[PDB]
């Protein structure tokens, strides 16, 4: 389960400094 | 167009001098750090720097994988498939380079240094095959750049 877990912390703190590129539509 | 070897080098030469480390130490692939401040590149390394900072400052606040030679591979492969599933965006590619960061470090601290190229190499290989059409679809470093930098 640890891979898992990592991943998804790394990828939820991925999202929080991110959704930074304007969305043309 | 960017290399991605010369991102990585650069990103982990960063997180390694941090902890008092030397990338020279543990591979023979140098990196260009004679460019202009002015360039691109140098501005893409720089935004990569800080953005790395600023994700591990995040992570820490908010948050076992028991590094081996013999299972490296499949946790960073593993950890980064998942990462990506679902989509990629800049962020995310931030946390890869962290997390390869984090592997480094940990590597050297735990006396199995030679992961140090190896894990150098397993990044820059992910980004050329499977995080590229990505970047190219969406402005490449320089729009990575004008939105971290």
């Amino acid at each position: 389960e640890i891979i898992h877990k990592l991943a998804m912390q790394l990828r939820h703190i991925g999202d929080n400094i991110d959704h930074r590129m304007v969305r043309e539509d | 167009s960017q290399s991605n070897r010369e991102l990585v080098v650069d990103f982990l030469s960063y997180k390694l001098s941090q902890k008092g480390y030397s990338w020279s130490q543990f591979s023979d692939v140098e990196e260009n750090r004679t460019e202009a401040p002015e360039e691109t590149e140098s501005a893409v390394k720089q935004a990569l720097r800080e953005a790395g900072d600023e994700f591990e400052l995040r992570y820490r606040r908010a948050f076992q994988l028991h590094i081996t030679p013999g299972t490296a591979y499949q946790s960073f492969e593993q950890v980064v498939n998942e990462l990506f599933r679902d989509g990629v965006n800049w962020g995310r590619i931030v946390a890869f380079f962290s997390f390869g960061g984090a592997l480094c470090v940990e590597s050297v601290d735990k006396e199995m240094q030679v992961l140090v190229s190896r894990i150098a190499s397993w990044m820059a290989t992910y980004l050329n095959d499977h995080l590229e059409p990505w970047i190219q679809e969406n402005g490449g470093w320089d729009t990575f750049v004008d939105l971290y930098g």
